[PDB]
């Protein structure tokens, strides 16, 4: 078993540096010091790695960054996604039991804290990967950003159950109305990826507070914090596109979304400068990421891995 | 490691023996006046262990005193800014080694590899490092240079300190003018 | 000059084929070709839909008439309520 | 508050000022002595080279070391070693200072004494060690 | 026990007489004992392998490359001392590769820190020109403050989009450190904000500040108390809203309920509390019986009785 | 009814420094392996 | 709150080590004696072989047996048996040890003494007993 | 307001073991007879 | 601290000049 | 208040008439 874990280690060590290695478990190099591979060998490795990381000698920020980085490099069939699914469901259950009991006990709320610790470093990939449990992320945001204590929320949740709101307006017709309104300008420009979390956040706010107007004020703040906006060059600045924040990350640094932005801006400026018929058109940025034209003739594509590799090579170019 | 004197250990041993003898005798009754088979072979081990622990503690105290004096040296300004600083350091090391103040040679290796690390966050650091680079001592028979004991990644930081200081001065000047 | 960002910017883009605007918005290859009969028009006339809501019905298949009629009626009812609320009446003041 | 060295902290808050210097020393030496003793016995345990310790001990030692720093009288301490590096009284013998440790203006103004002898090596001494300015020195290298 | 297989293998043929019969140890018993002893040693071998792998993996993510080299060297010496058999070969290769990578990283750190040293002086020369642009624009002159086209020179270097956002924060933190009376500091910020474009680096900062203030107010209502320690970004916008209340109401016309709170804390003289109490007490019952709609507003705004609401 | 007495703290040095940047553009990777 | 040993631990925790050694010795030894007597009494009522016992009895004995283990002086214990198994002193006669159980440097520096006889059986000697290391043996077997 | 004293734990020996496996693939039947 | 005691030795081996 | 102190000088230089 010990001599077998190392091949699976090498495959991922190569993956998280911009490569496709096709992590099947019937496509591994066989030998006489390992044997044969079954499905459970691809499931014990994740637990072994997650236990190994928490034994190192580095501060907590590095641990959280490394765990989320390992999650972000997986395909759709890896074990890390299953592990985090199980953890997420356990945390939700623990919170519900804490509400029912009516008191906050620091020795039984133990899976509610590890996920919270690992959630700070990247709060958009979580909301794009598990859209069915956006309720917990509202609690996390209210505990971190605003500043409420975790005991004054249980009482409010308990007292909200008696007077059930039930003022209708949750019928999937009101949401199309709510997005088409003239007054709401941030809600009209919305990426399709984050479209299924706005519903749950709005519903949670409405249920907790009662008002039907503070919900549409808190949702805009959440959305505006979790995206990036591009502006035009004219005197009257107009928006031309909204993209998510985890589509611009290059490395594993939790604040590396500040390089793709510069690359995209530079590319747009160069494209306008070098081609003397785009001025009458409206060069925009839709969400992969595409640079499109008004008529739909110019079309370019961008991706994380090539950008990261080229950036790394150019950085390592300048030497002695 | 709990005791610090022979007398405390002797009293502890006396009391424990006088208690355990009676307890074990009366567990099955017999008679306590009806334990003394090997005594030398136990006293020898006990006293050897005590002596070794005391030696270790004395060595540690000596190392602490050395650290305090080195830190007192490391804080002065016009000695480091002076062009003659390595000579004093080597003279101090030679005197300490010849008076047996430093207990061994590995301790000398530790202090030499630590002074270089410590002298980066100071003012007169680059001067000291550059003028202590090429001097030789004899350790464990083989002669070697101070550069060879370690093996150009500290010089850069030594310079970065003054770069930061100049930037701070520039910012302060800008603030003062804009306020005025 | 290529060192700063220009090399990365040009060397990373990839070319793709151009879009087709007409197909993306309207999608006209799903439209069926059926000639409605007299009873199937009398049903629509008796239902009571206004002339501006025939867009949903056109192009459909004979099997799904009733659901489309229901959809048109629901849209009509929603617009009636919105107009009762007094929404599009601010144009009279100039 | 019942702690022997904590009540002395209260009594300075409540009263004092008029209280004579002897009691201001008796009630104030205790905290510093306790802190110094604790720092000594807690730093005597670890190793020396910082490449041989764990993560927590490094930060602990860095934070705890500052309690033992000295900044003013370094020159008098370091004067001894420079003597041997380069080579290889009763106040009355000094000039410009009386027996009462006060300046002697008569000699200063009559005998034209160039320098006043604070420490040893003021008599002769080719070691120099002339005062410089940190900011000009920093500007030199950059 | 640690060593038991040897003892079992040597105690096999000891002969003893008991109750007349003569037999060795094994006939008193009658293989299942030996294999367990062998497994006991296999356990220690596996433990050693796992510990070595953990140490090697941990000593490569250290922040300072000069520390990891010592740990790798110590592990290498320890491994070479034991003289292992041909079962720890997948360890020697990983040790060698780790040491090579550490050497390369230590080599590169020097040039990296040299460049890091160089940038520090250039940041200030980059800031001065950006400041001069706004000083010129403040007096009624179009300067077209986009970062694409500025007088670049050798001292400055190159310009990116993040420089605007650094300058905004640097200027805002600089203004609040001078030696002038309290009202001037608050007048200067509003003057600076009033003279940008629609995509200037100051409007974004003020937008973020306003949203944070709204969040703080909502938290205060939910908790049911006013604590000056928690409310710190709510009490900084108030000092700058006073000097110019007409531009704020036009730039951000979506959270005007905060300006109503601000006005009565300074003009009439209500204490900061009791509005928390009114909001908390008004939560249960809803005064909104129809009323609020698009009809109530229109036929309220077309009455000659309301002389001020008629014109707007 | 009381006379408080203040004290003089010991000066401490940790090298001067300019104010840090906002974004603090740094290396994109974590760890010594590259 | 009245057991003789249940107040000793409390007063030891509170007062600390401000008293002399003997009081601490007795206060610590009372509970040790109690535990030893209790464990020995339970062990006596048992059987010897593990093949004649129930499940709970085996678990109890296995959990409680280990408090009698000792590690540091096993060699001095077993010294007696090996002499008889293989064959078939007032400190002064020893070399390298003084009368006060201290090292004698005169002999070890002048006469080139080969080794120090801490215990018996170092005189002459045919029992060997060569020191080993567990990990080397473990690698050897596997 | 006291001077607490710690107690030295009794050494314990239990033989080293590697970490347990989560899947724990073992025999499918329990019982001597087969 | 105190990872494991050190068993007492039978005899000690030294060297000389 | 409170400024960093100044180390005691090793020697003083004076002037005369």
């Amino acid at each position: 078993t010990q001599n077998k874990q190392l091949v699976i280690d090498q495959v991922y060590q190569r993956r998280l540096a911009g490569d496709n290695v096709s992590t099947n478990y019937e496509d591994l190099p066989v030998s006489e010091a390992t044997g044969e591979f079954k499905r459970s060998d691809m499931n014990n490795y994740a637990s072994a790695k997650l236990q190994q990381i928490d034994q190192m000698d580095i501060p907590e920020a590095a641990k959280d960054a490394q765990k989320v980085a390992l999650l972000r490099a997986d395909t759709n069939n890896g074990p890390f996604r299953n592990a985090f699914q199980t953890l997420t469901q356990d945390a939700a259950g623990e919170w519900q039991a804490a509400v029912i009991r009516g008191q906050y006990d620091p020795d039984k709320m133990q899976r509610f804290e590890s996920l919270r610790r690992a959630y700070t470093q990247d709060p958009s990939s979580f909301a794009a990967l598990y859209p069915d449990q956006a309720q917990l992320f509202s609690t996390f945001d209210q505990m971190d950003k605003i500043g409420l204590d975790p005991q004054t929320m249980i009482e409010a949740d308990k007292q909200a159950a008696s007077q059930s709101r039930e003022m209708r307006m949750e019928s999937d017709k009101a949401w199309q109305e709510l997005k088409n309104d003239s007054r709401n300008k941030d809600l009209s420009r919305l990426p399709t990826s984050l479209d299924a979390s706005a519903r749950k956040v709005w519903d949670s706010w409405y249920y907790r507070t009662g008002n039907a107007d503070a919900a549409t004020q808190q949702t805009q703040r959440w959305l505006n914090e979790n995206t990036v906006t591009f502006q035009s060059e004219g005197s009257d600045g107009k928006s031309i596109g909204m993209v998510s924040k985890h589509q611009l990350m290059v490395g594993d640094n939790p604040e590396s979304w500040q390089v793709g932005r510069d690359i995209i801006d530079t590319a747009r400026k160069q494209l306008i400068k070098a081609n003397p018929w785009v001025v009458n058109s409206q060069l925009s940025v839709v969400e992969s990421i595409f640079l499109q034209d008004a008529t739909g003739t110019i079309r370019i594509r961008y991706d994380k891995e090539l950008v990261g590799k080229l950036y790394r090579e150019q950085q390592q170019k300048a030497q002695d | 490691g709990e005791f610090r004197t022979r007398q405390d250990m002797e009293e502890y041993r006396h009391q424990r023996l006088q208690d355990a003898a009676k307890s074990y005798a009366e567990e099955a009754g017999i008679n306590p006046t009806d334990f003394n088979d090997n005594i030398t072979d136990r006293n020898i081990a006990i006293y050897g262990s005590f002596n070794k622990y005391f030696s270790k503690q004395s060595e540690e105290t000596a190392m602490l005193n050395t650290r305090i004096e080195m830190n007192s040296f490391l804080n002065d300004g016009d000695l480091m800014r002076s062009p003659e600083s390595g000579k004093t350091f080597m003279a101090y090391l030679r005197d300490g080694l010849t008076t047996a103040a430093i207990p061994s040679d590995q301790r000398a290796r530790e202090v030499i590899t630590q002074t270089v690390r410590d002298a980066i966050q100071k003012s007169g650091g680059s001067n000291f490092l550059q003028q202590v680079r090429g001097e030789r001592i004899t350790l464990n028979g083989v002669d070697a240079t101070v550069e060879e004991i370690v093996g150009n990644a500290a010089i850069v930081e030594a310079q970065g300190t003054e770069y930061k200081l100049v930037a701070k001065y520039q910012e302060d000047l800008a603030l003062g003018v804009q306020s005025a | 000059v290529k060192n700063s960002m220009v090399g990365v910017a040009i060397r990373a883009g990839q070319t793709e084929d151009s879009l087709d605007v007409i197909g993306d918005v309207f999608n006209p290859t799903r439209w069926n070709n059926h000639k409605w009969t007299r009873e199937e028009l009398d049903q629509i006339r008796n239902a009571g839909v206004l002339p501006q809501y025939y867009g949903v019905i056109t192009g459909g298949s004979p099997q799904n008439l009733t659901e489309l009629i229901n959809l048109a009626l629901e849209n009509q009812k929603l617009d009636q309520e919105k107009a009762k609320a007094g929404t599009g009446a601010q144009l009279a003041a100039g | 508050m019942c702690e022997p060295v904590s009540i002395g902290l209260g009594i300075m808050s409540v009263a004092g000022a008029t209280m004579s210097a002897s009691q201001q020393a008796k009630a104030e030496g205790a905290a510093i002595d306790a802190q110094n003793r604790q720092a000594q016995e807690m730093i005597k345990q670890m190793n020396y080279s910082d490449a041989n310790l764990k993560m927590q001990e490094r930060d602990l030692k860095e934070q705890q070391m500052a309690e033992l720093t000295e900044t003013t009288l370094n020159g008098i301490r370091n004067q001894g070693m420079v003597r041997a590096a380069v080579a290889e009284d009763t106040v009355k013998e000094r000039a410009g200072i009386t027996e009462s440790y006060n300046r002697d203006y008569a000699a200063i103004f009559g005998n034209r004494i160039a320098n006043i002898e604070n420490t040893q090596s003021a008599i002769r001494g080719q070691g120099k060690i002339i005062k410089t300015s940190p900011l000009a020195h920093a500007l030199n290298v950059a | 026990k640690s060593g038991g297989s040897n003892f079992l293998q040597q105690v096999r043929g000891e002969r003893i007489t008991l109750n007349g019969v003569d037999a060795t140890v094994e006939e008193i018993v009658g293989n299942a004992a030996i294999v367990e002893a062998q497994g006991t040693e296999y356990k220690l071998v596996a433990k050693y392998q796992e510990d070595l792998a953990l140490g090697v993996q941990s000593a490569i993510l250290q922040d300072d490359p000069t520390i990891g080299l010592a740990q790798i060297q110590k592990l290498k010496e320890q491994n070479n001392l034991l003289q292992p058999g041909e079962e720890l070969t997948p360890q020697r290769q990983m040790l060698i590769n780790a040491e090579a990578s550490l050497l390369e990283a230590v080599k590169r750190k020097s040039a990296e820190q040299a460049k890091e040293n160089t940038k520090l002086i250039q940041t200030q020369n980059k800031q001065l020109v950006i400041d001069q642009v706004y000083q010129r624009r403040l007096a009624g002159d179009n300067v077209s403050t986009n970062y694409e086209d500025l007088p670049v020179s050798e001292a400055t270097g190159e310009f990116k989009r993040s420089d605007m956002n650094n300058y905004a924060s640097a200027k805002l933190q600089q203004i609040d450190q001078m030696d002038i009376p309290e009202a001037a500091k608050d007048a200067q910020k509003v003057a600076l904000l009033r003279a940008d474009t629609n995509n200037g680096p100051f409007r974004n900062a003020f937008q973020t500040l306003t949203q944070d203030a709204a969040g703080e107010w909502q938290a205060a209502v939910i908790r049911g108390q006013y604590d000056p320690d928690k409310m710190q970004r709510f009490e900084s916008l108030r000092r700058a809203y006073t000097q110019d209340p007409s531009s704020f109401a036009a730039l951000y016309p979506d959270q005007a309920q905060l300006f109503s709170t601000f006005d009565q804390m300074d003009k009439i003289g209500l204490d900061p509390q009791t509005m928390i109490e009114a909001d908390k007490q008004a939560a249960s019952q809803s005064r909104e019986m129809r009323m609020e709609s698009d009809k109530a507003w229109q036929e309220l705004k077309n009455d000659s009785r309301n002389k001020d609401l008629s014109r707007l | 009814c009381f006379s408080p007495k203040i004290s003089t703290p010991k000066p401490s040095v940790q090298a001067p420094e300019p104010a840090p940047l906002s974004e603090e553009v740094a290396s994109v990777d974590i760890g010594a392996e590259s």
